[PDB]
C-alpha cells in the first residue's frame, strides 16, 4: 500500500535529475558549437 | 674625433630620405584575436562547472 506512496518521490527526484542534467547539456553542445564556429575560420 | 668621423662616413652609406614604410600589425591582430577566443572559453567552462557544482550538492 505504501509501496505507490515511496515510488513516487524517486520517480519525481529522477525526474528532477534528469532535467537538471538537461540543462548542463544544451549548455555544454553550445559551447562546442561556438568553439566549432569561432575555430573554422581562423585561417 | 676619430670615432666621430667614422660613424658620419657609416651615416652617409646608410641614409637615403625615405619613411620606410614596412610594419608590423597583422600578426598581433591574430594573436590578440586567439588570446580573446581562450578567454570565451574560459568563461563558458566556469559556467558549465558552476551548474554541475549544485546538482551534486542535494
Amino acid at each position: 500500500s505504501e509501496e505507490r506512496r515511496e515510488i513516487a518521490e524517486v520517480n519525481k527526484k529522477l525526474k528532477q535529475k534528469n532535467q537538471q542534467l538537461k540543462q548542463i547539456m544544451d549548455q555544454l553542445r553550445n559551447l562546442i558549437w561556438d568553439i566549432n564556429a569561432m575555430l573554422a575560420m581562423r585561417n | 674625433e676619430a670615432e666621430l668621423s667614422a660613424q658620419i662616413r657609416y651615416l652617409t652609406q646608410v641614409a637615403t630620405g625615405q619613411p620606410h614604410e614596412g610594419s608590423s600589425y597583422s600578426s598581433r591582430k591574430d594573436c590578440q584575436m586567439a588570446l580573446k577566443r581562450v578567454d570565451y572559453a574560459r568563461l563558458k567552462l566556469s559556467d558549465v562547472a558552476r551548474t554541475c557544482e549544485q546538482m551534486l550538492e542535494n
